């Protein structure tokens, strides 16, 4: 479990991937031309996790950027950071999917498929020991949802024992930009629950709320939100590329966070967050970071965490942190707020520590919670879906590509089953 | 006896082993390059201390008898780049390319068995070199993936191969209150099933209690895993001190087993280290034998979260180091017996075995433990230990009722009846412990 393969899908997935790779290069001290700037033993040894060393010391990331719209990939190739990527890992077709999950899943998605699988096989052969796959896409698109789910199915078919960790961008309950997004999202979750090992749910509205509320922003941009997501991604894999006291792994995340195969969905949170210029008025303390992480405003999913109940929690600290401090504050949160923690599982939360600090701060922490509150989101979309499917509106766009109403009914039934199971364990 | 081999499994076990070997090198005066400089001869840096662990190779360089096993390569890489990378043979460090998560099933039944043959061969070669092997010394994390699974598997295989060698196990137990692993009780129960049938003597340390000692006795504001490991290492060193140096009453490991183990089971003593004195308070202390003995039985100086006053003491062994009079020690033990809180069981007329070693204790620079002219280690069998097991069992039951994380273990080649069997065996062990310890 050394080498990780990154796969970005769609407009959103590709943009997030760009931000993520920028962050990783900044952490490891890599120039955007592929030649490393700094190499320190903590940075230099574990370069093999995300990067292959090409001849003449130029480092290239193991990454696959896929979409059906050439313009996004053109813009990526003409950006600074366009050099880092080996040109063979960009794969795109001419005709997009609009926003239709059916086109990207079989009809117009089959235009690529095999090429992506071939480059995946080449990357797999080039790695000593595969660890898992990171798949960045947007639920509720045409390309990111359909082609993404199809690709996940193929990858798990060929590599069944490798970890599939998907970062999904969900619909927002307040004013989404796409009309038929519910159809796509439901269709996508149908496959996602059968293939993905762990899926981190994020929605843009919660990110915007963080931007304006805690950070007092004037007009945020997508790249700003993508930076938050990239920071969370970095935080997850920190223990793989760096030493520490309590190290963690993707399989370990799954074991600690997954009581039942049907609960792999997670909320994420990040600390600290302080608006510009008030940085001087802050103290970085493990208690303060814990307070930030359990604050409902710092959830990146639009569910109310106080409404549900926490099954399993995994916290990850970076920088100057005592294990004893983390144990103390964690147990204080467990005892004080014990109404939010399920009594069926005595150990509600587990901790990990990494000595390396994120750039710009002496201390920071990422928060992964498996809570029943996530059901709320599943309900909302579900309602919307059912409503539109009652009138069979927009259905002709889907059924013209070979879809059947039976598939939609099956997907809604699966969603209802998920919500029912989360209710069962909420108890 | 002559030689003892140390075996470290998992992140925690390997870190503890690092601290222990650092401490041994300090006591014997061995350079981080593996050199007898720092004093070259006599029991500190001499054949007395060199036998038992360190093995003299060509050019007078000393390589410890130590075996590091981790399924996670990062820990052993970190050791390979540290200052003590020089001390040991590079082939004694064995690194796997996949973790066990915290899953006892992968370390025992799948990923751990891939390394098992290699580490067994290494143990066999080292054992061949050993002239007069006494036994083995195990460093575990009970409740982890590698320590639990690989530790139990390796221990069983080693017992099958040798079988008349003394097998010591120093295990780091789950915490009654604040723990870092969601499935830890599953692993712990599963491992105890094997540990009860293989390990000859098991020492248990709860990290919560050591943290309490660091914050209260040593008044350490921000303790680290390293300081905890230093304390534990001092305990182990004092266990082997009677083997490495001359004294009045020289205790062996077989003597420990004899006096502390009345029946085949009930091999799980608690450990305590009395002179834990802050360097700030170093000049306000007497260091009297009676005072140190009183500190031993103080719960604040115990290394497990268990109340020894709640139970009955079956048998204990004190181990004194430094300048100590035998008569003074005897008088202190008699006073402790007269306290009546010991609650000595009826079978034991004394139940207090005293070792005395004429070498003074030393401490690593990173700790607030000041140098003292005498020290004590306390190994006690008490009924109160059952409490810990009960705690673990309860945490097991609540999960196992819903089969909480079972699928992670079952997918790796485990059976549900195995869980039922291990839990049943633990319950039987607790029941017999209470049964004998009450009416002994
Ligand atoms: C600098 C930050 C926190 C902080 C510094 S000192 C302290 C106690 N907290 C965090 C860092 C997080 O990675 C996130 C960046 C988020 C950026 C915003 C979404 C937005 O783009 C930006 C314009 C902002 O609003 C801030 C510049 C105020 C940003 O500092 C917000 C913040 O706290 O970020
Ligand atoms: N005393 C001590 N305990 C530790 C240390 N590191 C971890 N622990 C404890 O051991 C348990 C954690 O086990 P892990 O370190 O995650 O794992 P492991 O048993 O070494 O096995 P792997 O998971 O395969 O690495 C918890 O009880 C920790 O508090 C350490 O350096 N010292
Ligand atoms: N966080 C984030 N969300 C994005 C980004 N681009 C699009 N989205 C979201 O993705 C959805 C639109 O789908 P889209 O990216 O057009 O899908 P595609 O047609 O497959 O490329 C809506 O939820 C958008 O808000 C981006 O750069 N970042």
């Amino acid at each position: 479990m050394r080498e990780i393969i990154h796969i970005s899908t769609g407009q959103c997935g590709n943009q997030i991937g760009a931000a993520f790779w920028e962050t990783i290069c900044g952490e490891h001290g890599l120039d955007f031309n592929g030649t490393y700037h700094g190499h320190d033993d903590i940075q230099k040894e574990r370069l093999n996790v995300y990067f292959n060393e090409a001849s003449s010391g130029k480092w290239v990331p193991r990454s696959i950027n896929v979409d059906l719209e050439p313009g996004t990939i053109d813009a990526v190739r003409n950006s600074a950071i366009g050099n880092l990527f080996r040109p063979d890992n960009y794969i795109f077709g001419q005709s997009s999917a609009g926003n239709v999950w059916a086109k990207g899943h079989y009809t117009e998605g089959a235009e690529l498929v095999d090429s992506v699988m071939d480059v995946i096989r080449r990357e797999a052969e080039g790695c000593d020991s595969l660890q898992g796959f990171q798949i960045t896409h947007s639920l509720g698109g045409g390309t990111g949802s359909g082609m993404g789910t199809l690709l996940i199915s193929k990858i798990r078919e060929e590599f069944p024992d490798r970890m599939m960790a998907t970062f999904s961008v969900l619909p927002s309950p307040k004013t989404s930009d796409t009309v038929v997004e519910p159809y796509n999202a439901t269709l996508s979750v149908h496959q996602l629950v059968e293939h993905s090992d762990e899926t981190f749910c994020i929605d843009n509205e919660a990110l915007y709320d963080i931007c304006q509320r805690t950070l007092k922003l004037n007009q945020p941009s997508y790249g700003d939100l993508n930076n938050l997501v990239s920071s969370v991604m970095s935080g997850v894999t920190t223990s793989l590329r760096y030493p520490g006291q309590l190290n963690s792994d993707l399989r370990k995340l799954a074991v600690n966070l997954v009581p039942f195969p049907r609960l792999h969905f997670f909320m994420v949170g990040y600390a600290p967050l302080t608006a510009i210029g008030s940085q001087s008025f802050r103290s970085l303390t493990v208690p303060e970071l814990t307070q930030q992480m359990f604050d409902a405003k710092n959830m990146m999913a639009a569910a109310d965490p106080r409404n549900g109940r926490y099954l399993t929690v995994a916290a990850f600290f970076r920088g100057k942190v005592s294990v004893k401090e983390v144990e103390d504050e964690m147990h204080k949160v467990q005892s004080k707020n014990s109404d939010y923690f399920v009594e069926w599982i005595p150990n509600n939360v587990q901790t990990a520590v990494c000595s390396v600090a994120p750039q710009g701060l002496d201390m920071a922490a990422t928060f992964i919670a498996n809570s029943t509150s996530i059901q709320e989101l599943f309900k909302r979309v579900g309602d919307q879906f059912s409503a539109m499917f009652k009138r069979k509106a927009f259905l002709h766009w889907y059924t013209s590509e070979g879809m059947d109403e039976l598939e939609f009914s099956e997907a809604e039934s699966n969603m209802n089953d998920l919500v029912s199971e989360y209710q069962q364990y909420q108890e | 006896m002559r030689e003892v081999i140390s075996i470290n499994v998992g992140q925690a076990g390997c870190q503890i082993g690092n601290a222990c070997w650092e401490l041994y090198s300090l006591e014997h005066g061995i350079k981080p390059d593996g050199h007898l400089e720092d004093g070259l001869s006599k029991p500190k840096g001499g054949e007395e201390g060199f036998s038992t662990f360190f093995h003299e190779t060509g050019y007078g360089k000393f390589v410890p008898r130590a075996i590091y096993v981790d399924l996670e390569p990062n820990v052993i890489d970190e050791v390979r780049n540290g200052p003590y990378k020089d001390l040991f043979h590079p082939e004694q460090l064995i690194s796997g390319k996949e973790d066990a998560a915290n899953n006892y099933a992968r370390g025992h039944y799948t990923v751990g068995r891939e390394i098992l043959g290699d580490v067994l061969d290494r143990i066999r070669k080292l054992a061949d070199q050993c002239d007069g092997l006494q036994g083995f010394l195990f460093t575990h994390s009970l409740g982890g993936g590698t320590g639990s699974g690989l530790g139990s598997l390796l221990l069983e295989e080693l017992s099958a191969e040798y079988g008349k060698k003394s097998k010591l196990e120093f295990a780091v137990y789950p915490a009654p209150q604040v723990s870092t692993s969601v499935v830890e009780p599953y692993n712990t129960v599963l491992t105890t099933h094997t540990t009860l049938e293989h390990a000859d003597c098991t020492f248990m340390v709860d990290n919560e209690a050591i943290y309490d000692m660091c914050k209260r006795n040593l008044d350490i504001p921000r303790p680290s895993f390293a300081n905890l490991n230093n304390l534990i290492a001092q305990v182990v060193s004092s266990v082997t001190a009677s083997l490495r140096f001359d004294g009045s009453l020289n205790v062996d490991l077989n003597e420990f087993q004899t006096n502390l183990v009345p029946y085949p089971r009930i091999h799980f003593p608690l450990v305590s280290y009395s002179p834990v004195l802050s360097k700030s308070k170093a000049f306000h202390e007497s260091n009297s034998v009676s005072e140190i003995t009183n500190a031993c039985f103080e719960p604040g100086n115990q290394m497990v979260k268990c109340d020894p006053r709640d139970g009955k003491y079956m048998a204990t062994c004190l181990l004194y180091r430094g300048d100590v009079v035998t008569r003074d020690v005897q008088r202190a033990v008699e006073q402790v017996k007269n306290k009546k809180t010991v609650q000595l069981v009826d079978w034991c007329p004394t139940g207090f075995k005293i070792g005395i070693c004429y070498e003074p204790p030393t401490a690593t620079p990173n700790s607030q433990l000041a140098t003292v002219d005498r020290a004590v280690c306390m190994l006690s069998n008490t009924t109160s230990i059952a409490e810990a097991w009960k705690r673990i069992d309860r945490k097991f039951d609540l999960m196992y009722a819903k089969r909480a994380f079972v699928h992670w273990y079952v997918g790796e080649g485990m059976e549900e009846g195995e869980f039922t069997e291990a839990r049943e065996d633990l319950a039987a062990l607790e029941r017999d412990y209470i049964e004998v310890g009450a009416d002994s």
